């Protein structure tokens, strides 16, 4: 997540190039400093750390933990989307379905053609 | 930073800067996604030192040592002044041998008549003839 | 005479001799059965003169044209001496520049404590700081 890519961008001790100018960057509803970023990336990491263990709470979409997830989201919603690297993050989900979907087809490739099967 | 801005501040050009960089004599500035050499203040003042050191006369290697001291917080000012006065000594000897040059040059000159003649004593005495 | 003879008489290195030949500073030495450059006393005097123009400090072209003057008995001792004085002018500017920058080296050497200190004034002076 952009938490992890924020560990990346500062992995080699520094960056002020445009990778950050695509990152969080609240528009009024420009190379960013380390102070400003660490401030902006603290509350979303707080929502990260608090929001996961509550998903266990009697249901993955449990109302308390799910509204905590809603806080994570809505807090991210004032902030903007982030640059082309996020395509990988979407593709990093595509590659899930690219496998998952395909595996069902692959299972169907062993199942539905050879013998009779209902639908 | 942008690169031309830094080089017009410090007077250098991107070409000379990249020579210095390939010599490994300063911090390597990062690039960007596009590829612009990401300069900083550290790079700025390291460059200023690497510039003025050869102006002083500390060579590529020796100016690079001044730089890696500029990174070093332990740096021995003692050493620094040894380097200083050593280069003072080389510049002194340089001056002295150049003085020997100019002395012999003027010894040869003042003896020459300068009377648009082919019998120039300087020419024939520079060759081991006659 | 081979390159070795005129070399060990005058005192050049063979690589530099062939260089000065290819530069056209000296005359064409005639060739042997097998391409060996049959030198002469003319060529030897030429190389002696060419050294004694070089080690004086004249660049490659100035020394070469002087060697060509040696073979032109229309030459003018006046041209020789004004050449000497232009080179003297160069050496004067060079040595006074050396002295001046060595004087600021002396000033900053006085400035430093030279006592194994991290905070030397000099590293803070050549660096674009404060
Ligand atoms: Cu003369
Ligand atoms: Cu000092």
């Amino acid at each position: 997540y952009l938490l992890e890519q924020y560990d990346r961008v500062e992995a080699e001790e520094a960056r002020l190039s445009d990778l950050i100018t695509g990152f969080v960057d609240p528009n009024a509803e420009n190379s960013i400093d380390p102070e400003l970023a660490r401030e902006k990336f603290a509350e979303l990491r707080a929502q990260y750390v608090v929001t996961r263990d509550t998903i266990k709470a009697k249901g993955r979409s449990h109302a308390t933990a799910q509204e905590e997830i809603l806080k994570l989201s809505e807090v991210f919603k004032q902030f903007r989307l982030v640059p082309k690297q996020f395509d990988y993050l979407v593709n990093s989900m595509r590659v899930m379905m690219d496998r998952v979907r395909t595996q069902e087809r692959l299972i169907m490739k062993l199942c539905v053609e050879q013998c009779k099967m209902p639908k | 930073m942008n690169i031309s801005d830094v080089a017009k501040i410090t007077g250098l050009t991107s070409k000379a800067i990249r020579f210095y960089e390939e010599k490994g004599l300063v911090t390597p500035p990062m690039r960007s996604e596009n590829g612009y050499r990401t300069y900083t203040q550290q790079h700025l003042n390291e460059l200023t030192l690497l510039r003025q050191a050869r102006q002083v006369g500390f060579n590529l290697e020796e100016s690079g040592e001044l730089v890696n001291l500029f990174n070093d917080p332990q740096r021995h000012s003692a050493d620094v002044k040894r380097r200083t006065l050593e280069k003072v000594a080389e510049i002194e000897r340089h001056i002295e041998e150049l003085q020997s040059m100019r002395d012999q040059l003027l010894a040869l000159a003042n003896a020459c008549p300068g009377d648009d003649s082919a019998d120039c004593p300087i020419i024939e005495n520079l060759s081991g003839c006659c």
